[PDB]
């Protein structure tokens, strides 16, 4: 069945670095954008959307809002990529990917930061 | 975390009505997104309903539409689906399901593998 793997469940990093996490998951030869979706999240937080080839707008101010993005020229790759700048204190918990790619699944991964 | 359970399962003669729901507790952030499935023997679970518990919004596979109705009730602790008119083909262990997924992701998700949380399913024969 399809399954989402991670290099890394845990990322240990100093604060006011950037960071990027990452899941992987199963490559067709052509990215068929039209099937996927990459789905972040910190906790119950949603930070990305990626659905239909287009990433959700989000409106709201938040945490997250401009220094979370998705690193879209990996997706060929099988690499669902979160970077985050600036990283904070309050960065370190618990992120969740779900990755639908005909198939679905997820995995989580911790981030610890250092002061 | 989040429990589900489900009750309201049995049999009916063609054309007849169940009505199943679904008790969910835990973090409703955990549980936002709200899912029925139902798997035959012989086959996978596939997706019949929708429900982001937040906006109220749902959503109903092209199989169900039109005999089948998702809802909530106010405390948002228990979810339902209205099964009328039911026929021979929906004859299946049905489930109730959840997760975090905010819209658009939680009505496109349909893929069983997505959702973390999970009842422990009610027969529904039709016969
Ligand atoms: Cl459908
Ligand atoms: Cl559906
Ligand atoms: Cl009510
Ligand atoms: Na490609
Ligand atoms: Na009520």
């Amino acid at each position: 069945a399809f399954t989402v793997t991670v290099p890394k469940d845990l990322y240990v990093v100093e604060y006011g670095s950037n960071m990027t996490i990452e899941c992987k998951f199963p490559v067709e030869k052509q990215l068929d954008l039209a099937a996927l979706i990459v789905y972040w999240e910190m906790e119950d937080k949603n930070i990305i959307q990626f659905v239909h080839g287009e990433e959700d707008l989000k409106v709201q101010h938040s945490s997250y809002r401009q220094r979370a993005r998705l690193l879209k020229d990996q997706l060929s790759l099988g690499n669902a990529a979160l970077q985050i700048t600036d990283v904070k204190l309050q960065d370190a918990g618990v992120y969740r990917c779900m990755i639908s790619y005909g198939g679905a699944d997820y995995k989580r991964i911790t981030v610890k930061v250092n002061a | 975390q989040v429990q589900l359970q489900e009750s309201g399962g049995g049999l009916v003669q063609p054309g007849g009505s169940l009505r199943l729901s679904c008790a969910a507790s835990g973090k409703m952030s955990s549980r936002r997104c709200m899912a029925w499935f139902r798997q035959a023997p012989g086959k996978e679970r596939e997706r019949v309903a929708k429900l982001l518990t937040t906006s109220g919004s749902t959503y109903l596979a092209d199989s169900v539409k039109g005999r089948f109705t998702i809802s909530q009730n106010n405390a948002k602790s228990t979810v339902y689906l209205q099964m009328n008119s039911l026929k021979p083909e929906d004859t299946a262990m049905y489930y109730c399901a959840a997760d975090s997924f905010e819209d658009p992701t939680c009505t496109l998700v349909t893929s069983s593998g997505a959702f973390q949380y999970w009842g422990q399913g009610t027969q529904v024969t039709v016969s």
